[PDB]
């Protein structure tokens, strides 16, 4: 409505924007670093078995 | 009867906020507002002559 | 600053867009990681073996 | 350098960060009167300086003999925030972590400060502590593990009613969580903060998100403290035993979860629960079977994600979640062998409405298999129902959910058969039908006038 | 407080802001809906129309 209530809300929305998906990529590379141990312990087993 | 004017409200907040494409090409402005819960008895008032003031 | 706003906010949605998408791109790239650091993880454990068996 | 990026992107940092730059505090009138030497407050005076714009790491050695030395609150915790900002900032006091990073004797000293004075005083102390550990260069579990044993830091994670703090530390953990070595040590203290974790998942699901009030809500504080402490849970669940354990002895409060996915709007929050309990529920988990049994038959997981699953929400990874564990529960208790469940149930004598036994399919398949003396088993069910009622009495709460399961269940197999009429009769199972019609509980009633109504379209035709 | 949603061309954009004004709207921000992805255009709003038709349906067969 006014100048200073919409330019609030500009701010507001917009670090939700940046905010929500920092976190959200966050999330992504965290997974990625449970795939990451999860795949590697078990390729590493199979080969080791071979080894052995 | 309070489910079914529930769900009646579920329906037009969909609408409202754009579920298709089709009400999309017939009204383009989709706004965002906050207003007090205690105030919220008068915007429903005048449901709005061409507007829909149906919010949460 | 209305209609500076919005397009400011168009910015941030497309910006969020682009953040979340480096990190898939990332997450894909640390599969494959995964299975190179794990071919090495077998022929330095290959060496490992030589070891105590030439020690036998 | 510039460090990690971490506690500067947070609101909760911040209001903290405010109270103390905004006091201040003349360091060399505090030299003068014999609370620290005169090095030092020349020294504080000109690093707030270099932070807002002038030309160091040498700086640092000073604000560390400082701290330790002094016991005056005032002046620990107004360095301690410079030396924060400055860590972090990559417009400034970049040189500062460096000689942090390369000298593993800074970090110790660094640690003692920390539990002394004030309780902003020692979060700042923390943070910093963490903020180095975190890093790539300086690497001790001992540290943590010892904060997480003492007093002062773990009761101001235990309050909740200060979001600001709470949270703080919350993430000061989950950080140190994502670097894996930490998270033995962790998981060792897990009993005291665990509950308080639940709690603020809790609180969170009674309030509303209808308005915008200093509480939890749907807010900027209520986002990041919901996610962070759904996070940590999420990172000590990777490591698959853990999460076995955590199941079966947290099980009651780890079922509101998938409350919290219905109430919310919210991927962060939704995206998280999802996850950590697909996690739980993956096969790498040993006793899976185990975890999947306990969420089904009490908690009734299973009704809870199919409803899930319809309602998507624009995330790619949180549909692949959520169909995951539709997949998994539903798939893991229907496979076992028919008869093999029901006899199991049938021995205890702790029957338990379950997917298989609401659906007539599993009862069809069943009734060859009771026969071995005219449904010798299922004369079994029969005599098992009708002493529950009379030994133990009946309008009591055990006896009231083995009895209700049971009607469901006769109910079925004589739709099915009409030959079964004949073991009611023998075994007097006709007589107890009538008794549980004008008994109380509702759920008794219903099965028990289906159980009669099944009998009776059989007698008249 | 409470999310409010508003939708209309935007040729009465100004005769809205001013009624609505009149009522006691706060923090009046005209957007689109795609800086809000969820709830906007996608699959998961059209199932969450055949969720309410279900809904129909069920009310008039209990009213039968």
């Amino acid at each position: 409505l006014t100048p200073n209530q919409v330019n609030d809300e500009l701010n507001k929305m917009q670090a939700f924007i940046r905010k929500e998906a920092e976190e959200k990529a966050k999330e992504i590379q965290l997974k990625a670093d449970q795939e990451y141990e999860i795949e590697k312990t078990n390729i590493v087993r199979n080969e080791t078995n071979n080894i052995d | 009867d309070s489910w079914f004017q529930d769900v009646t409200r579920e329906k037009a907040i969909f609408e409202i906020l754009n579920k298709s494409n089709y009400d999309t090409n017939r009204k383009i402005l989709i706004a965002e507002g906050w207003i007090p819960r205690d105030e919220l008895a008068t915007l429903q008032a005048r449901l709005g002559e061409m507007i829909a003031r149906l919010g949460i | 600053s209305q209609k500076n706003g919005i397009a400011t906010l168009l910015q941030a949605e497309k910006e969020a867009h682009e953040i979340v998408s480096k990190a898939r791109k990332y997450r894909q790239d640390k599969l494959k990681q995964a299975k190179t650091d794990a071919a090495k993880e077998i022929d330095s454990y290959k060496i490992q073996k030589d070891k105590e068996l030439k020690e036998f | 350098m510039g460090a990690t990026k971490i506690l500067m992107d947070s609101t909760h940092f911040n209001e903290i960060r405010s109270i103390i730059r905004s006091r201040s505090v003349a360091w060399d009138a505090l030299a003068r009167s014999e609370e620290l030497s005169e090095i030092d407050a020349s020294t504080a005076k000109a690093l707030e300086s270099i932070l807002v714009k002038k030309n160091n790491g040498k700086t640092l050695i000073p604000l560390i003999h400082l701290l330790s030395t002094s016991d005056n609150e005032d002046c620990k915790k107004s360095v301690q925030n410079l030396i924060a900002e400055l860590l972090s900032s990559d417009k400034y006091g970049d040189d500062t972590v460096k000689f942090f990073q390369e000298d593993p004797k800074q970090l110790e000293q660094l640690f003692d400060v920390s539990l002394k004075g004030d309780f902003q005083t020692v979060l700042i102390s923390g943070f910093n502590v963490v903020s180095l550990l975190v890093q790539n260069g300086l690497h001790n579990v001992k540290l943590v593990e010892k904060l997480l044993k003492n007093n002062n830091l773990i009761n101001i994670l235990q309050n909740i009613e200060q979001m600001d703090t709470c949270y703080v530390c919350i993430r000061l953990l989950q950080e140190l969580a994502v670097i894996p070595e930490y998270r033995d040590v962790i998981w060792l203290h897990e009993k005291k903060f665990m509950p308080t974790l639940f709690k603020i998942l809790q609180r969170a699901t009674d309030s509303q998100l209808a308005t915008r009030i200093v509480a939890t809500n749907s807010n900027h504080l209520g986002i990041q403290l919901q996610y962070h402490s759904l996070l940590l849970i999420w990172l000590l669940t990777f490591n698959p035993v853990f999460a076995n354990e955590l199941v079966q002895k947290y099980l009651s409060d780890f079922l509101d979860l998938l409350k919290l996915v219905k109430i919310t709007i919210k991927e962060k929050v939704s995206r998280l629960c999802i996850s950590i309990i697909l996690q739980c529920c993956s096969t790498r988990v040993k006793q899976h079977k185990k975890v999947i049994k306990q969420l089904l038959l009490l908690g009734n997981a299973l009704p809870t994600v199919q409803s899930l699953s319809e309602r998507k929400y624009s995330d790619e990874e949180l549909r692949q979640d959520i169909s995951n564990l539709k997949e998994i529960l539903e798939n893991e208790y229907q496979e076992l062998t028919s008869f093999d469940e029901y006899v199991a149930e049938l021995d205890s004598k702790l029957l338990c409405w379950s997917p298989p036994h609401v659906d007539n399919g599993f009862w069809s398949d069943n009734i060859d298999e009771f026969k071995k003396d005219n449904y010798k088993i299922f004369r079994q069910l029969i005599e098992l129902l009708q002493a529950k009622v009379r030994n133990g009495d009946v309008n009591a709460k055990q006896e009231k959910i083995i009895i209700q399961v049971a009607l469901n269940d006769i109910t079925h197999v004589v739709e099915l058969l009409p030959e079964s009429i004949d073991v009611l009769d023998k075994t007097g199972g006709k007589a107890d039908i009538m008794e549980l019609l004008n008994h109380s509980d509702s759920r008794v009633k219903y099965e028990a006038l289906k159980a009669t109504q099944a009998i009776i379209g059989y007698t008249f035709k | 407080m409470a999310l409010v949603q508003f939708y209309i061309p935007q040729e009465i954009s100004r005769d809205s802001a001013y009624t609505l004004g009149q009522l006691g709207l706060v923090q009046f921000r005209d957007l689109n809906s795609k800086v809000r992805a969820f709830q906007r255009t996608f699959v998961n709003e059209i199932r969450r129309l055949d969720n309410v038709e279900r809904q129909y349906r069920y009310f008039y067969s209990l009213l039968k």
